[PDB]
RNA sequence: UUUUU
């Protein structure tokens, strides 16, 4: 049988008329640092780059990726830990934080994608409506979520 | 010269503690010193300190315990205003909630918090976090 | 006894070969040339590679290296020495550009994801012991056709 | 005839029988299969050798492809299991399992195999014949079941790959593009058949496609399907109709392996210690010292290369270091640690 | 093509 996969129902054209706030947004592995190395709070910068309630997701996969780093990015790990973060389980066997997001998102069109990994940056861009998060300069910066 | 002794003290928990040792020895000894260890103990980044005499400054050997994520040191001993503080706290902190900023106040040496609530203010010590 | 003159001179010859590596290890330190260095590795590379000194990576090895790059992101052009080539027109030249471009393929080498060893010891005693001549020799015959050191030699 | 006999350590550098050329001369067969019988007491890999020896030595039971489709194949499949790179073990293959038919069925599996079967009679007189002349001299009735053999352990594949090297060490052949790679250009493309070979000991040639030498149609190895080899043994060369020649494959050999067994030949040099992270010369006294060294085999007007690095064992006999022992990667990196402590 | 202990 052929597959033709139904474009989600929140999505016109290349607007998504779903996400709304408070936004769900996922955690990527790198995001920390770059968070940490920029002395920029998690929640807060969300906040001021959104302007809205920011519930930040930690999913198995890329927590996964955090202990593995080992004693060098601990602060990050703790971090990760806050109870303000909520966690998500994974039903996949691979660890691979990358594929995961990607499939997160093709699955259901209501996260905000929060990673500065050039590879899976583009990966994301390819998917109509993700808005995706990054964080550079000084404060986090949101692309493609125009209600800003 | 020696300039700051508690920046060397500092410095030598911080290599003390990078190679994995749980006792670490710091020469010369200040009152700064112990006051900056006594806040440390207090938030529990570090355990039993005891000071030695020698009829000199002293020296104090340290008990490690890992716990100690990064401690520094703020020179020049900038003036601090009430208002000013939050900024410092952001500066120098990965997240506010994370780490503790040392004031010398007029009322003693205290980490950030502390001084908010006493609402006093003075120079900048350092932080740990 | 005698046996300490042995030993000294077994010391003796030790202190010996000491200090000969540390006159070759001494001067090829001051040879800094990047083309000399350049060589000297490539030879190493090569001679790692086919001996196999160095482990194969377990996958779970190959995964704490990936963890580690996409969590820094140490290996692009965003690192400061790369930046500062690029925007002041240093990669044009040949040489630099290859420089940055063994660093960033460095960086995409992590970011990979009827019923039909024990050397021979050939010597001797490996041998099967078979078991079975100067008469025939003698036949064969019917066929016809350290000195010197301290005294003169 | 002189050269290789000092090869196979039968004559010495004065040309004098050696007691192994003594031992050699016992046999029936050619000093290439007598140095194999020589060395294969090991592991009870004697049947082994005394099948291929007598298959050797009287030819290919095997009809070629030009002589005479799918059966065909279906027969050679069934014979090539026990290894894909080496064409003699099919004949040990075939060889060992004629013992296991049945004397009435004998005629029926040697016309559905396409084997030729006067050469098989006479295969299975001499392993026979070998198998009483060994027992007669080494302690004699011999019987049917005697020749009977169970399939090799791996362990005794890999000893029995260095059994034929022993009596094949001046035949050994190296793919082009490892020695000359700007000469040998191999594509994925390039068919496996078409692959160049440079056999040892071969003539320096001003042009050096002249030594190329190409893989037989018979070999199996033309329906292997990969890459080749490093390093193939082969019997003889032909010389093909388009000028081409071809070599008839016996099997495929590992550097090192190769090393130990040419180390006591005439075709084993080795190169001043190697120097570098990891590889270091390990003193352990001004006579003793472990270190790697690159084996250089083959005999500047001759085809040898070099060997991959081997850690051994040196002592220093009249100012000369000597090779006394070849050494794991884990032995010598134990070794530098002991001296550290 | 032959052919051998
Ligand atoms: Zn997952």
């Amino acid at each position: 049988t052929r597959n033709i996969p139904q474009v989600s129902s929140a999505l016109f054209f290349q607007y998504n008329q779903a996400i709304k706030p408070p936004y769900q947004v996922l955690i990527d592995t790198n995001f920390i640092n770059f968070s940490i190395q920029k002395k920029v709070d998690i929640v807060r910068g969300m906040m001021d780059c959104l302007l809205a309630k920011c519930n930040p997701l930690i999913t198995d996969c890329v927590m996964a990726e955090l202990e593995k780093l080992g004693p060098k990015y601990r602060i990050a790990l703790k971090l990760a830990r806050d109870p303000r973060i909520k966690r998500l389980s994974c039903s996949h066997k691979g660890t691979y934080a990358d594929d995961c997001l990607v499939h997160r998102v093709l699955q259901h069109k209501c996260y905000i994608v929060a990673t500065n990994d050039a590879g899976l940056k583009q990966r994301i861009r390819k998917i109509p409506g993700i808005p995706l998060m990054s964080v550079g300069g000084h404060a986090y910066v949101i692309e493609k979520l125009p209600d800003v | 010269t020696r300039s700051s002794v508690l920046a060397d003290a500092l410095n030598a928990i911080n290599n003390a503690e990078k190679t994995g040792k749980r006792q670490v020895l710091i020469r010369p000894s200040s009152k700064v010193i112990i006051k900056f260890l006594q806040v440390m103990q207090k938030h529990g980044y570090i355990g039993e300190f005891e000071y030695i005499d020698d009829h000199r400054s002293g020296k104090i050997v340290v008990q490690l315990n890992g716990r100690l994520n990064k401690c520094g040191v703020i020179s020049p001993r900038f003036n601090v205003k009430i208002g000013d503080i939050e900024k410092w706290t952001a500066n120098l902190l990965p997240a506010r909630q994370f780490g503790y900023v040392i004031l010398t106040t007029s009322a003693g040496i205290m980490d950030h918090e502390e001084a908010r609530r006493k609402h006093v203010s003075g120079k900048i010590l350092g932080f740990v976090y | 006894p005698e046996e300490m003159r042995k030993r000294t001179t077994e010391m003796r010859l030790m202190r010996e070969l000491m200090f000969r590596e540390e006159r070759k290890a001494r001067r090829l330190k001051k040879i800094k040339s990047k083309t000399y260095r350049k060589i000297k590795k490539k030879e190493l590379m090569k001679n790692r590679e086919l001996a196999a000194v160095s482990s194969d990576e377990d996958n779970e090895d190959h995964d704490i290296a990936r963890a580690k790059e996409r969590m820094t992101l140490k290996h692009k052009t965003n690192s400061k020495w790369a930046k500062d080539m690029i925007k002041h027109g240093m990669t044009n030249d040949a040489e630099t550009r290859e420089e940055m471009e063994e660093m960033l393929r460095q960086g995409e080498r992590l970011k990979a994801k009827n019923p039909w060893d024990l050397l021979l010891t050939a010597d001797d005693s490996t041998r099967l012991k078979i078991v079975d001549f100067k008469q025939q020799d003698v036949i064969a015959e019917a066929f016809a056709g350290l000195p010197g050191w301290g005294e003169w030699a | 005839a002189i050269q290789l006999l000092q090869y196979l350590g039968a004559l010495d550098n004065k040309e004098m029988i050696t007691e192994d050329g003594k031992k050699m001369s016992l046999f029936p067969l050619s000093p290439r299969f007598s140095k194999m019988l020589l060395v294969s007491d090991e592991k009870a890999c004697l049947p082994y050798i005394v099948a291929i020896v007598s298959a050797l030595s009287v030819g290919d039971p095997f009809i070629n492809e030009f002589e005479l489709r799918s059966k065909f194949y279906k027969s050679r499949s069934q014979f090539s299991k026990l290894d894909k790179f080496s064409d003699v073990f099919r004949l040990l293959s075939v060889v060992s399992a004629m013992d296991y038919v049945p004397k009435e069925q004998k005629e029926i599996f040697m016309k559905k195999n396409f084997l030729r079967g006067k050469l098989m009679e006479e295969i299975v007189k001499l392993r026979k014949q070998l198998m009483y002349i060994i027992k007669s001299n080494t302690s004699v009735v011999i019987r049917n079941e005697d020749l009977k053999s169970d399939i090799p352990s791996v362990i005794q594949i890999k000893l029995l790959k260095q059994m034929i090297c022993a009596g094949f060490v001046d035949h050994v052949a190296v793919r082009a593009d490892v020695l000359f790679p700007d000469d040998a250009k191999i594509t994925n493309r390039t068919s496996i058949i078409n692959i160049p070979y440079i056999p040892v000991l071969a003539t320096r040639t001003p042009n050096i496609e002249d030594c190329f030498v190409y893989i037989h149609p018979t070999s199996i190895l033309n329906n292997l399907g990969e890459m080749p080899p490093k390093y193939m043994l082969y019997y003889s060369l032909h010389l093909g109709g388009n000028n081409k020649t071809r070599m008839n494959t016996l099997c495929d050999i590992a550097s090192t392996p190769l090393a130990n067994i040419a180390r006591k030949g005439l075709l084993l040099t080795y190169s001043k210690p190697l120097t570098g992270q990891g590889l270091k010369t390990v003193n352990l006294s001004p006579t003793e010292r472990y270190c790697y060294v690159v084996p250089r085999f083959g005999s500047d007007l001759k085809i040898g290369w070099d060997l991959n690095p081997i850690a051994v064992h040196q002592k220093k006999q009249k100012g000369q270091w000597t090779v006394i022992k070849f050494i794991t990667r884990k032995g010598f990196q134990t070794i530098t640690g002991e001296e550290k402590e």
